[PDB]
């Protein structure tokens, strides 16, 4: 995340970590739906391109941290993965089109102060929520500035939804409904940006009507980070919600 | 949605977070 802030305790209790076993190694950020399922981006499971294709037993999820590095006994929780759900039509070919996967966990999670699911949003959600001026909040352990540090501690940056049109002229790469883009534009007086490391975090925004928070986006991909004129792309995740919806029914 | 999206340290607890306002504020501006 970068000129973001280090985020309060319990800030984000959804928040997960995708850790590689064998060598450590942090990949990426991810969020909880449920006690057994964990959602995150496809390409940081799968991306051909970087010779990078992770199966259950190479990754780890830790729940309900706030340092980066720091063992927080008995606050935290460790999972093992049961199963790798990776949409079927994910692009990892040209644009990370349905750039989404879900994993469910050996064993359930239990809820505290720190580990608590987010909501996924439904039609209602999205069609008031996900609108061009609207801010939503990132959070992730990702790098702090565009580069090739780390953050101690996890990172909160609340950026406003961009229009389409806007992200569409932003970049040369392909855009599709199945993604939006978030960012201020140059001289509007505030920065920030997700960044690598940070994707298969949530994007977020909390209803003016029931004061829950929403999952409305992952963090998906960039070109640099926190560039003016460039804005961060986010997986649409109502626009996937049917394949959620259908791989944890059937599991 | 039971329990989803409200967080045993601020909203269970009628606290909001540091910069959630701006959030609510967007809606408006
Ligand atoms: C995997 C995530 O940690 C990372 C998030 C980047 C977010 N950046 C900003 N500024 N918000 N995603 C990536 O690094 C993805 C994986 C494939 C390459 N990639 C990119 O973002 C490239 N920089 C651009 C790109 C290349 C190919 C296909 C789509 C996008
Ligand atoms: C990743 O590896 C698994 C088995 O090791 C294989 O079934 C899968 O096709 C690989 N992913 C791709 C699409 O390269
Ligand atoms: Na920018």
């Amino acid at each position: 995340i970068v000129e973001g802030s280090d985020a309060e305790i319990g800030m984000s209790p959804w928040q997960v970590m995708l850790f590689r076993k064998s060598p450590q190694e942090l990949l990426c950020g991810a969020s909880l739906i449920s006690d057994r399922w964990v959602l995150t981006a496809a390409h940081c499971l799968l991306y051909p391109p970087w010779d990078k294709n992770f199966t259950e037993n190479d990754l780890l999820v830790r729940i309900g941290k706030h340092s980066r590095t720091r063992y927080e006994a008995n606050i935290e929780k460790i999972s093992m993965l049961e199963k790798i759900y990776i949409h079927p039509r994910y692009n990892w070919r040209e644009n990370l089109d349905r750039d989404i996967a879900l994993m469910k966990l050996k064993k359930p999670v239990a809820f505290s102060d720190y580990i608590h699911p987010v909501c996924l949003p439904d039609r209602e959600t999205a069609a008031s929520l996900l609108q061009a001026g609207y801010k939503g909040r990132v959070t992730g352990w990702g790098n702090l500035k565009e580069t090739w540090g780390q953050p101690s501690v996890l990172q909160v940056v609340n950026l406003p939804i961009v229009e389409r049109p806007v992200c569409k002229d932003s970049t040369r790469i392909r855009i599709t409904d199945n993604m939006f883009c978030a960012g201020y534009k140059p001289d509007e007086g505030k920065r920030g940006d997700a960044c690598e490391g940070d994707s298969g975090g949530p994007f977020v925004m909390k209803s003016p009507f029931n004061n829950r928070w929403y999952q409305m986006g992952i963090v998906s991909w960039g070109e640099g980070c926190d560039r003016d004129g460039k804005y961060g792309f986010y997986t649409h995740v109502f626009r996937l919600k049917k394949w959620i919806q259908k791989v944890i029914d059937q599991f | 949605e039971a329990d989803c999206g409200l967080r045993p340290l601020f909203e269970k607890k009628s606290l909001e977070d540091k910069t959630e306002r701006e959030l609510l504020e967007s809606y408006i501006d």
